[PDB]
This record gives C-alpha cells, structure tokens and sequence, in this order.
C-alpha cells in the first residue's frame, strides 16, 4: 500500500502537460496559422501533423490509466462554443473546466461515454464557422486514442467510430469537396482512418464495402488533384490486392494512370514496394531489381531497419534468381540479421547449387519461409538451381565435357548437357557459339565490355539519361529556391 | 458577385499571365546588361599603371 | 517439310545452315551525330530556357 | 503510414519469441570473432569459409601430397 500508493499521483501528472500543450500547440497553431487565409498558406501543418502522428506512434501512453485516470476521456476541445462572437467568458471557461477537475477529484469511467460524441457536432463543433477544420481537428486525433487497444470488444466500438467518422464528414462530406488545406488534409486523414480500421476490416471481414466505395471517393476528387492522397487511397487498394487478387486486367497496367506527383517522402518507397511485390511474381530481373533496391534505400527518416527487412527479404529472394546474390553487406542492424538467420544457409546454398543435398536442406528446416505461403519462388528456385549453377558455368570456361563438367553439374548424358545448356542459349543473357566439329560444343564466351567496342553508341544513352537526371536535379535546385524567395 | 467572381477573376488571371513573359524579358535582358557593365568596369582595369605602397 | 516452307532457309549437304547471324555492318555515326546535335540543342534548352 | 510497421514488428516479436537469446549468444559466438571486423570482408571470408566449411578447408597441407600424385 505505501509503494504504489505514494508514487501513484506522481508519475501520471506528466503526459498531461505534453498532450494538452501539444493539442493547444497544433490546434491553436493550425487554426491560428491558416485562420485568415487557409487557401494561401497550404500544407505547412502537413509535416507537422504527420510528425506528431509518428511522434505518438511510440506512445507508452496507457499502461495503468484504466484505473481512475480516465478523466481525460470525457473532456475534449470545448473551444469557443455556443456563440461565434463574445468568447471572452469562454476564455475564462478554458481555465474553469480544467480547474474543476483539479480541486478534489472527478467522477470518471472508461467505456460509458463513447456514443454521445456527436452532441457538439450536431449544433456547433467549435465555432459554427471553421466547422470542417475544427471538426476533423477535434474528432480525428482522439479516435485512435479511445480506439487504441483494438482487441477486447473495441472492434465494435471501432464500428461506432467508423459510422461517426462517415456520419459527420466522410459519408460524402459536409461540403462535398472542401477544396482547402483540410481537404488536402482530409485525403490522408480519411486514408489513415481507413488504414486504422483496416485491421478491424481484415480482422474478420475482407474486401466488400468502404473499399468498394473508395474507388468512387477515389474519383470524386474530380481528377484535377495532385493525387497525393489519391495515391495513398490507392495504396490500401493495392495492399488489399496483395493477399489475393491475382487478376491483372485492371490494377496491373490499368490502374497505371498519369503517375502523378506522388511524393510524401514515404509513398515512393512503400508504393514502390507494393507495385514491386506484385511485379515480383512474373520474376522481373531488370526493373524491380534496381527500383525495388531503390525503394529499400528510401525512407531513411524514422527507421531504415524495422520495415525494410520485407523489401530486403523479397529483394534478395528475387536477386538469387539471377545467379548473383549479394548478401547483407553494408547495412548493420540486428533485425535484418535475425530475418536472414534462417535464410543464410540456403542463400549460401544458392551458388554451389548441389541438387540432392540442398533440396533436403530447404524443406528440412523450412518452417517460416515455407510457411510464408504456397512455396512459389522457392519452387521455381528448386529448378533454378541448375540454371544459376550453369550460369556460373557460363562464368567459367567454354567447352563442355561429358565427364568433368557434366558430372560436376550432376548431369550425366550427352543429350541433356547440350540440351539444357541450349536452354541457357535460348535465354539470350549469355554469349555462346554452338559448334559441332567432332561433337564437342564450343562457345566463344566473349564477355568483352564495350571498352574499345562501340563506345559512343554505348554510353551515348548513358550521357543522355544521366544528363537528364542531373539536369532535372538542376531544375530541382532552381525551383525550391523559388519556393524560398516566394514569401520575401 | 458570386457568378460574376468567375469572369471578373479571369481578367486577374490574364493580368497575372502578362507578367510572365515580361519577367522573362527582364531576366534575359538585365543579365546581359550585367555583363555589359561587368565587362565595361573590367576594361577600366588596364595593365599600364603606377605602383604605390600601402 | 513444313520448316522448309516455314523457315525458308538453305538446306545443305546433310547439314542445317545458319545465315544472317551477326552479319550487320555498323552505323555511319552521322545520324547519331545529328541526334547528338539535337541533344546539344536540348542542352542549350534545358540549361538555358528560363535563364 | 508506418503503422503497418506495427504488425510486421509483431511478427518480429514472434521471431524474437521463437528463441529467447539463444541465437544472440550462440551467434554471438561467431560475432565475438566477427565484431568490429568489417563485415564486407566477412561476406567474402564467410563466402569462401562456408564454401570450404564442407570440404578442403585448409587444404594447403594437402597440396604437398598433390605434388607427387598430380
């Protein structure tokens, strides 16, 4: 009784100041920032709100707060209500209601007052004037707080929060398309909503509702968008298409439209991993290699570690198809290390390529990579072994023996040697000379680079493409200084 | 007012439009003038001269 | 039978012959010098358009 | 979003809950020889090492016997 009883009212009185100061700082900062001209100043709170969201993703917020700390839940915004002029007595009220809970105690509870959150959104959310931005700035931050701990029958409470979200703003909207900074906020805000109860969705249900409406809301923007939030709404569609769609006459190349200015400094990376994951099933060797390795190298801001094990793991999964498999070399973090701790014996078992042993080795300790689903690219790997090994033979000498290298490829016949080597010949990835003088098969095996071999035409295209990248980077150092000198 | 704001505003679109090629003309001409006065104050600096001491 | 009318190649003395294989004469370098000149035009453009 | 990092990290906590500090200490048996040694070299050394961990690891002791026999 004295241990936690003496340290009980101590620890708590500490996130109160930073959360109230935070909601007054970004609330009064957002309203007090874009209040006069919201249409002139745009997206200044874009990075602010998302950095507060990623700042509160690692909240250790509620650990003990089920027991008599729940006074923060019935309290809310309460700024300048019931009359748009004459808010001075409400400036008194701001200190008053915060001071009422600070005299002795408060009658508090957790799960009772959830459903009448629409009492103020019926008449006045904040002021009767800035109702959209104050409505979303009021409701949308506090809904992941109470609808955190998605488990333990808060899924139904999440459904209540869903129908409240749609019911006040995103059933259609209050004015269809706000066409301001909170329209541009409401894109990724409504998206973030749909990601947040997308766990509720895939938890028991599947694709069959708001996702089907999200094409209509995806095109209700009119098209005149920059389509950043439209792309974020596309990302939940494509992640919904990851687990089971497999049809390619719509999303593959059909969904592929204008390719708008879709940046976010995250959405290139995760959008590109998503389209590389779905473009990874046809075994893309040129494109998804470089650009999916690029999407690995993007998003450095928060972590380069915890998520890029997936684009990394899939990346090396499709890299060992080509015969040349680079391991984890330049990045040191013990998350990808434990990620490849099962994968290491088999990815080193790629290059030597011993059939009967490594066939037993894969399924032998195969637990999670073969429990990862349907054995597809490993079942292509199982006969890609001799193709990458014979590609190492292509990196070795020319003539093919009937005992030495045929026995070495575990493949002992005159027919299958030239036959499957010829299956490497019909690829075109190699250079070989099919000749029979006595029956032995030659190859010129010329891996001579273009150094003194048509160089002008060769790095011709390198000059044009590289100068276009460097010179559009010159555009990228022209225009943001215009975005510097614009205000002054 | 409300529907007149469109066609009233279109004239402001055109008047802000006309500043584009104008600022192109200034930005192309005054740097040529800058190398005019730059080369002209350069050719003041001629090599026959007297040497003093500081 | 079918491949003599499908391929339409030369059928030699008990051998299968391969022609038109890496026979190509390289370019004159003149037309790619013209498109490189167009690249120089577009370098004067992209380097100096807004100026 | 970076909130889809959360179920992937729940998968990571299941991976760390597979073996609890059995691979950190046992693989730290190799890391204590491998810590602060540049791991780009440990991929080449791990490459030819794991290549010859099966057979003919040292093998330079055998080449003197390969002289008269080959």
């Amino acid at each position: 009784p004295p241990g936690g009883g003496e340290q009980e009212p101590p620890p708590p009185p500490a996130p109160q100041d930073v959360e109230m100061k935070e909601e007054a700082a970004t609330g009064g900062g957002s309203t007090g920032e874009a209040d006069g001209k919201t249409a002139a100043a745009a997206a200044e709170h874009s990075q602010r709100e998302l950095d507060t969201v990623t700042l509160e993703d690692i909240k250790e917020h509620v650990k003990q707060l089920e027991k008599a700390v729940s006074g923060k839940e019935p309290r809310f915004v309460l700024r300048a209500l019931r009359m748009l002029p004459s808010t001075s007595r409400r400036l008194n009220h701001y200190v008053l209601y915060k001071a009422v809970q600070g005299f002795f105690t408060s009658n508090n509870a957790t799960r009772d007052f959830l459903l009448p959150f629409l009492e103020e959104p019926m008449d006045t959310e904040a002021d009767l004037q800035f109702r959209p931005r104050t409505g979303k700035a009021a409701s949308t931050p506090l809904l992941p707080e109470v609808e955190a701990y998605l488990q333990l029958l808060v899924v139904i409470f999440m459904m209540n929060s869903k129908r409240y979200k749609e019911a006040q703003k995103i059933s259609d909207d209050l004015m269809q398309k706000i066409s301001t900074q909170n329209r541009r906020a409401l894109d990724l805000v409504a998206a973030k909503c749909y990601y947040y109860h997308a766990r509720v969705y895939e938890f028991l249900d599947k694709l069959d509702v708001v996702r089907s409406f999200l094409h209509a809301r995806l095109r209700t923007a009119t098209l005149r968008h920059d389509a950043d939030g439209q792309a974020t709404l596309l990302n939940l569609l494509l992640r919904n298409y990851l687990h089971y769609s497999l049809y390619d006459q719509a999303e593959k190349l059909v969904s592929k439209s204008v390719f708008p200015e879709q940046a976010n400094n995250n959405e290139w990376a995760r959008y590109l991993y998503y389209t590389g994951r779905i473009k990874a099933i046809q075994l893309e060797y040129s494109e998804a290699r470089r650009t999916m390795t690029n999407a690995l190298r993007k998003a450095p801001q928060h972590t380069a570690v915890g998520f890029k094990q997936t684009v990394h793991k899939l990346l090396i999964v499709v890299e060992l198809l080509l015969g040349e498999i680079p391991d984890r070399l330049q990045f040191r973090q013990p998350s990808l290390k434990r990620s490849l701790m099962p994968y290491f014996l088999l990815t080193q078992a790629v290059r030597t390529g011993n059939l009967a042993k490594f066939n037993q080795v894969l399924d032998q300790f195969g637990e999670k990579f073969q429990a990862d689903g349907t054995y597809t690219l490993i079942i292509r790997l199982r006969h890609n072994v001799i193709k990458t090994g014979v590609r190492m033979i292509s990196l070795s000498y020319s003539r093919i023996s009937l005992a030495d290298i045929a026995q070495k490829l575990q493949l002992d016949s005159p027919e299958d040697a030239e036959f499957i080597v010829a299956k490497a010949i019909r690829d075109g990835v190699i250079e070989a000379s099919i000749n029979h003088e006595k029956g032995y098969v030659q190859s010129k095996e010329m891996i001579d680079i273009y150094s003194t071999r048509e160089p002008q035409l060769a790095f011709h295209q390198r000059i044009s493409f590289c100068l276009d990248i460097h010179n559009m980077s010159v555009k990228a150092m022209r225009f943001p200084p215009k975005s510097y000198n614009k205000d002054l | 007012d409300l529907y007149s704001r469109y066609k009233k505003l279109q004239q402001e679109l055109e008047f802000l439009e006309v500043q584009e090629e104008y600022i192109k003309d200034e930005q192309k001409n005054l740097k040529k003038e800058f190398l005019h006065a730059q080369e002209e104050v350069k050719r003041i600096q001629s090599i026959p001269l007297v040497i003093g001491q500081f | 039978t079918d491949y003599a009318k499908k391929r339409g190649w030369v059928l030699g003395p008990n051998n299968y012959y391969s022609f038109a294989s890496q026979q190509q004469k390289p370019e004159d370098t003149t037309i790619p010098s013209t498109e490189l000149a167009k690249q120089v035009i577009e370098y004067a453009r992209q380097l100096e358009m807004i100026v | 979003m970076s909130e889809k990092k959360q179920p992937v990290d729940l998968g990571l906590l299941e991976e760390d809950d597979e073996f609890e500090e059995f691979p950190a200490e046992d693989w730290a048996g190799l890391d204590e020889d491998e810590d602060a040694h540049v791991w780009e070299d440990n991929w080449d050394d791990d490459n030819v090492e794991d290549d010859f961990s099966n057979q003919l690891r040292a093998e330079l002791e055998k080449h003197g016997y390969k002289m008269e026999t080959s």
